[PDB]
RNA sequence: AAACUCAGUUGACACAAAAUAGACUACGAAAGUGGCUUUAACAUAUCUGAACACACAAUAGCUAAGACCCAAACUGGGAUUAGAUACCCCACUAUGCUUAGCCCUAAACCUCAACAGUUAAUCAACAAAACUGCUCGCCAGAACACUACGAGCCACAGCUUAAAACUCAAA
RNA sequence: GAGGAGACAAGUCGUAACAUGGUAAGUGUACUGGAAAGUGCACUUGGACGAACC
């Protein structure tokens, strides 16, 4: 259950000192906030260690380098898949809310 | 009034434990307590390594002494328990049964706070 | 003075230390220990602590009420029945 | 707050409109509507309930009176002399099937 | 103070109480009771000593007697807790309330006021 | 007037209040099992009332009893006692 | 509200303390 | 209404019942409604004890053939 | 039995055995993940030292120490040092919330050692020893 | 009743006479205050 | 960068502070009060009422004697900058704690006085909807001015009370 | 004798405040400093923390 707001705020007829001091009114808005906005590092470290121990010569590093390339490709593919899959979203939720606006006044 | 002494004694042999219990109850009576009951909660590993009288303890025997004593005797009893070596720990509390189960019909629902802001239109 | 390896201890299942560490971090986060350590790094003066607690409580109230409203209105996300009017 | 005089009471947190009062109110309203229609005034039905928009429009078209169930553009009555021509005639009675 | 062996006000009216065991008497005595019970016994003694109707707790005399017992308790507390500012305030406020009640009783019923002053050892003094 | 008029009376359909699980039961600082039922298994942190579901009075009593046991040596502080891990789960918590 | 009056009082008080220290 | 207490007890004892509510029928009579009618006519007969009336109504409806399968 | 995340009860008939050793017998890996530095020390069931490592010892200097890469390097070094001591299975007991908190374990694994348990032991004062004043930037 | 009930109990108090017997009896016996609570409000007592 | 050779595990170990509970909204007149136990204890009325007295009054500060983990004005060093008497880093002192006295100030603000009552016909704006009765306290343009003089005070670079001249049409 | 205030008025050194005023601002109190001021302890919002989960 939602925390009780009874007697929390500073109001006339409230003997107790304020429990909450909301810098903004505690009234629901008609909108929600927009969705707020390093991979492959282990593979990079592995490949760099192989380079370090082989004098940065691909001859033995072939495997680690191939793993690095595969990991980079996987990261790019995951980026694309996430971007496409992202498009309830804030736009739809706000559209739903606008049909049922909060009414802090009297009709 | 009525007190319960929760006592944690050094885990020791039956003769030593009996001697310590006799000593503690005798001190209570001398200070004026009227011992009502003595229940043994058994020996068990302490929840943490208590160190009493420079001696560390991992296990101890838990006992309860329900008694009635004058208010002034509680401090003296606490001091004597502290000074007693065989007692790992000891606390005198007000006996729980002196408290009552005053009726609590349930979890009454708290309605959403109303009239917390003016009805001004914006 | 407590028994070691009982508190905040997670047994990694089948060697998936990643999953074990994530579960342990979840446990600590739910218990609030991570936030407690982060705040305790530097002293939070009592007035600032009170202000932060008040702000967090107000934020919790608002977010819980907004989530309640969102869930309550979710059913109305259906397709329009009276299309054409 | 202003519907308290017309609410017979509450049944399980649901209000019951006093049909006793509704009878007299509807008698007066229907008598007034009949008088206006007899006098040939313009009667305009109004309802933003999309469920019954079509039904109200059909009823108005059948009874030879006008209906406005769509989005009510601002000034459609106060600014009518501009939105319809200076000589437009406004409705003589408006019937809100949904207020 | 009343003797420690004094029975609690609740049990002083119990029939056949005198026949009970010595240990039971001790447990029901003030010796095994907090200071509040001793204060209540004191208040009952003052009531039976002074007021015309000892069962009239709501009278001005009963109020004055109870407040005097409370003031005595606060003075006893402060004799030991010399730094208890809250209880110092309570003692001073109680003394002021006793003065006001005594003034009202003096204005209303002078004979009862004399009896109250004598019984509670209060020496009424006019304000400067 | 009219026999069918409503009659003043209390809601006969009112439902009984959902008494908290511990309501009407004696919380004791020695019932270390019950006290451990309301702490975090991993950190020994006392659960909030939103988790426990307890009424305010019983939540306060549970907290005070937990503190008393912990400081008097009846209960551990930093973790739930292992022996009570498999006790019935009455806290609405889900770590895994 | 703004704190212009508090700022004026602040400057007054600071100058007074400085003058007292100086004399 | 007076019958609301009887309705509350009936719903507590036997639940909503197997038979649903056909509110579209203005003259629909529910199992609880028949229980209330039987209770009322028994009260008219004269029984004044609440529990006695409840048990008598249950027995009479069971004889009539009502499925008063108690929830508990 | 389905997996139980809780550690085995001390002094109890537990069936779990790692290379035939009991949980109380498995060696320990104390990781201190300070804000700018990470340190790893492997000790025995009797807290006998087995190996030590840190960002500084591995060679990262100044800000570079407080990085996941340095933590993984220290973990690898500590694991390699412990392997010569014969440590296979270890119970990780990490304290601190530095950037190396998890990279230390990852390096300790890449070095070959297997982890059986993670035990956070970050010192959380219930209250005491007032910390330093807040930084204003 | 309160004084009467107390009168019966006092017979079973610990005094300097039955001190040894009662100490031995307490050592020989045990008391377990632990009992779990289920989500249904039922009290699960430990097996004894 | 300066700085320490000290750092990690385990054990012993406070006169410092009091996670979680607390999404609780309680106690106290206010300041304040959130580890545990005990003792004492939370004025009165079915009103208001004090520079006109008595008792309190966060933090800071003063005197004396102790404690000193940690923090920390000041001070020193490192860094920064055009300069940096600061912001960032390190060390440390008064001080924060205890005892006994002083000091009596806070944006001591919930900037919303106490008691009683109403929601009825509203309301400059914002803020925490608008009012009725009653009593006390306080205010009469801005600045001069938490100032000068006088007075009182364990206060001595202080606190309370507190003006006037000159100036302006504003604030 | 000297200080204080206000006014007139330009320079001077800085940029302390007004925006998160570039270290949020301010109250009390103490130390310090060319100068607005810096910092320490407590207090206020006459700041914000973007206000479902993320
Ligand atoms: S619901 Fe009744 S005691 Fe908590
Ligand atoms: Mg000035
Ligand atoms: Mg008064
Ligand atoms: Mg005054
Ligand atoms: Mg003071
Ligand atoms: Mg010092
Ligand atoms: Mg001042
Ligand atoms: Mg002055
Ligand atoms: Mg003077
Ligand atoms: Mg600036
Ligand atoms: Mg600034
Ligand atoms: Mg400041
Ligand atoms: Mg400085
Ligand atoms: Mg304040």
């Amino acid at each position: 259950a939602t925390p009780s707001l009874r007697g929390r705020l500073a109001r006339f007829g409230n003997p107790r000192k304020p429990v909450l001091k909301p810098n903004k009114p505690l009234i629901l808005a008609n909108r929600v906030g927009e969705r707020r906005r390093a991979t492959c590092i282990t593979e990079m470290s592995v490949m760099m260690a192989c380079w370090k121990q082989n004098e940065f010569r691909d001859d033995a590093c072939r495997k680690e380098i191939q793993g690095f390339l595969d990991c980079a490709a996987r990261a790019q593919e995951a980026r694309k898949m996430r971007s496409i899959q992202e498009t309830l979203l804030p736009n739809k939720l706000n559209k739903l809310l606008q049909r049922f606006p909060n009414k802090p006044y009297l009709s | 009034p009525r007190y319960e002494l929760a006592l944690i004694l050094k885990a020791m042999q039956r003769p030593e434990t009996a001697a310590t219990l006799k000593r503690t109850i005798e001190a209570l009576m001398d200070r004026g307590a009227i011992v009502r009951d003595l229940e043994n909660l058994g020996e068990r590993a302490l929840p943490y390594r208590i160190s009493a009288h420079s001696q560390q303890h991992n296990r101890g025997g838990y006992f309860l002494v329900d008694f009635y004593a004058p208010t002034a005797a509680v401090e003296s009893m606490v001091e004597h328990l502290s000074r007693d070596i065989d007692v790992i720990r000891g606390n005198i509390v007000k006996h729980p049964l002196t408290q009552e189960l005053k009726e609590c019909e349930g979890i009454v629902p708290v309605p959403l706070a109303e009239k917390l802001y003016s009805t001004k239109k914006r | 003075k407590h028994l070691k390896f009982i508190a905040r201890t997670v047994m990694v299942q089948e060697g998936n230390v990643e999953s074990a560490y994530r579960t342990l971090n979840r446990i600590l986060t739910m218990d609030g220990l991570i936030e407690d350590i982060k705040h305790r790094r530097y002293y939070e003066k009592p007035c600032r602590r009170r202000q932060r607690e008040s702000y967090e409580r107000c934020r919790r109230i608002y977010n819980m009420e907004m989530a309640r409203k969102i869930n309550f209105l979710m059913r109305k996300n259906r397709a329009d029945p009276w299309q054409g009017c | 707050r202003f519907m308290e005089p017309y609410i017979f009471g509450s049944r399980l947190d649901h209000d019951i409109i006093d049909l006793e009062q509704t009878a007299t109110h509807l008698q007066l309203a229907l008598n007034f509507t009949a008088h206006m229609a007899y006098r040939k005034g313009i009667i305009l039905f109004i309802s933003r309930n999309r469920q019954f928009s079509y039904l109200i429009e059909n009823m108005a078209r059948d009874c030879g009176e006008y209906a406005h169930t769509r989005y009510f553009r601002g000034g459609m009555l106060t600014n009518a002399r501009l939105l319809f021509g200076p000589t437009v005639r406004l409705p003589d009675l408006i019937i809100f099937l949904h207020t | 103070d009343p003797p420690p062996s004094t029975l609690l006000k609740d049990y002083q009216n119990v029939p056949g109480i005198e026949k009970v065991d010595d240990v039971v008497k001790r447990l029901l005595s003030l010796e095994m009771a907090n200071k509040k019970e001793m204060l209540k016994i004191k208040q009952e003694q003052f009531m039976k000593k002074i007021v015309a109707n000892p069962e009239d707790t709501r009278s001005l005399e009963a109020r004055i007697i109870a407040l005097s017992v409370k003031i005595r308790s606060y003075e006893e507390h402060l004799e030991k807790h010399r730094k208890d500012k809250a209880h110092k305030r309570y003692l001073l406020m109680s003394i002021d309330q006793r003065k006001k009640m005594l003034k009202n009783l003096r204005n209303t019923n002078y004979d009862v006021f004399e009896k109250i002053c004598w019984g509670l050892g209060i020496e009424y003094t006019f304000p400067p | 007037s009219n026999e069918d008029l409503p009659i003043s009376m209390e809601n006969p359909y009112k439902e009984p209040l959902k008494k908290c699980i511990l309501c009407g039961k004696h919380v004791d600082y020695k019932n270390v099992q019950l006290l451990s039922q309301f702490v975090s298994p991993f950190t020994g942190c006392i659960y909030g009332r939103h988790i426990t579901g307890l009424c305010g009075k019983k939540q306060k009593e549970i907290t005070k009893a937990i503190k008393r046991a912990q400081i008097m040596g009846f209960m551990p502080v930093t973790y739930k006692d292992p022996a009570y891990l498999k006790d019935p789960k009455v806290c609405n918590i889900r770590y895994r | 509200k703004n704190v212009l009056k508090i700022r004026r009082r602040k400057m007054n008080h600071h100058k007074y303390r400085k003058l007292v220290k100086k004399t | 209404y007076h019958e609301d207490r009887i309705r509350a007890k009936f719903y507590s004892v036997y639940g909503s019942g197997q038979r649903a509510f056909d509110l579209f029928n203005p003259n629909f009579k529910s199992t609880c409604q028949r229980f209330v009618e039987k209770y009322t006519e028994l009260q008219k007969l004269g029984e004044t004890d609440e529990e006695k009336l409840f048990v008598e109504t249950g027995k009479a409806l069971l004889a009539e053939g009502v499925i008063l399968r108690r929830v508990g | 039995t389905k997996f139980s995340i809780y550690p085995p009860i001390p002094g109890e008939e537990s069936s779990l055995r790692w290379a035939g050793k009991k949980f109380e017998e498995i060696p320990i890996a104390h990781i201190k993940a300070s804000h700018n530095n990470t340190q790893i020390q492997v000790v025995s069931a009797s807290n006998e030292p087995l190996a030590f490592a840190s960002c500084g010892t591995e060679g990262f200097r100044n800000a570079k120490k407080g990085t996941g890469i340095a933590a993984q390097t220290a973990g690898i070094a500590a694991a390699a040092r412990a392997k010569q001591k014969g440590v296979i299975h270890i119970r990780v007991v990490v304290k601190g919330l530095g950037p190396g908190r998890l990279s230390a374990m990852h390096g300790l694994i890449m070095g070959g050692l297997e982890v059986i348990s993670i035990t956070d032991n970050t010192p959380i004062p219930h209250n005491g020893c007032r910390p330093r004043k807040a930084r204003k930037l | 009743r309160e004084v009467l009930q107390l009168q019966e109990e006092v017979k079973n108090f610990i005094t300097r006479e039955n001190l040894e017997a009662r100490v031995e009896a307490a050592l020989d016996s045990r008391k377990n205050y632990n009992w779990a609570i289920t989500r249904e409000g039922l009290v699960v007592r430990p097996q004894r």
